[PDB]
């Protein structure tokens, strides 16, 4: 997943 | 950042928080008006928060500056995460000071094993979530392409590199995206993705900024 909030998986 | 340490207030003065009423990604200040972050962090309503340590408390030194432009790499692919880089132009130039400072872009790519500082306000747990108040830091090495590709077969493009610790326990994590991987004083990486965080054999994957320096410069120059 990307490490964003929220993750994009 | 999982397995990292509290950086210390403003010790990573190029680290920014991208805030949309909450911290959602990091970024790196690369000049007084531009931040590098991850394309996947793109959204409207970005307020860049510079000078942050505790992102939940106004401690002083913060500059909150709205993004006026958020420029996702035109070839960003949100599925493969290739070209996971975005430039954010600040509506106004940040006031640079010891606590708000740009980080140099690479002049060349970094080599495997170079130690980098990865920082952010992302989750500090590899299982579950704990979002820190203060900026966390992790020293992490760039992994070899072979190890990176072994960890993530078919997923690592030339614009990505792995960094971190295959033994688990130390990684960037959700909320760190977009933030810096600085190696030898150069922004070599952008926190991008990984399988989980701090999982064994699943190092963090980072956008390989050195592949984009010209693009960054050209994009900044034209915006
Ligand atoms: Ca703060």
């Amino acid at each position: 997943c990307t490490k964003s909030i929220p993750p994009q998986c | 950042i999982v397995g990292g340490y509290t950086c210390g207030a403003n010790t990573v003065p190029y680290q920014v928080s991208l805030n949309s009423g909450y911290h959602f990604c990091g970024g790196s200040l690369i000049n007084s008006q531009w931040v590098v972050s991850a394309a996947h962090c793109y959204k409207s309503g970005i307020q860049v928060r510079l000078g942050e340590d505790n992102i939940n408390v106004v401690e002083g030194n913060e500059q909150f500056i709205s993004a006026s432009k958020s420029i996702v790499h035109p070839s960003y692919n949100s599925n493969t995460l290739n070209n996971d880089i975005m430039l954010i132009k600040l509506k106004s130039a940040a006031s640079l000071n010891s606590r708000v400072a740009s980080i140099s872009l690479p002049t060349s790519c970094a080599s495997a094993g170079t130690q980098c500082l990865i920082s952010g306000w992302g989750n500090t747990k590899s299982s579950g979530t704990s979002y820190p108040d203060v900026l966390k830091c992790l020293k992490a090495p760039i992994l070899s392409d072979s190890s990176c590709k072994s960890a993530y077969p078919g997923q690592i493009t030339s614009n990505m590199f792995c960094a971190g610790y295959l033994e688990g326990g130390k990684d960037s994590c959700q909320g760190d995206s977009g933030g810096p991987v600085v190696c030898s004083g150069k922004l070599q990486g952008i926190v991008s993705w990984g399988s989980g965080c701090a999982q064994k054999n699943k190092p963090g994957v980072y956008t390989k900024v050195c592949n984009y320096v010209s693009w960054i410069k050209q994009t900044i120059a034209s915006n």
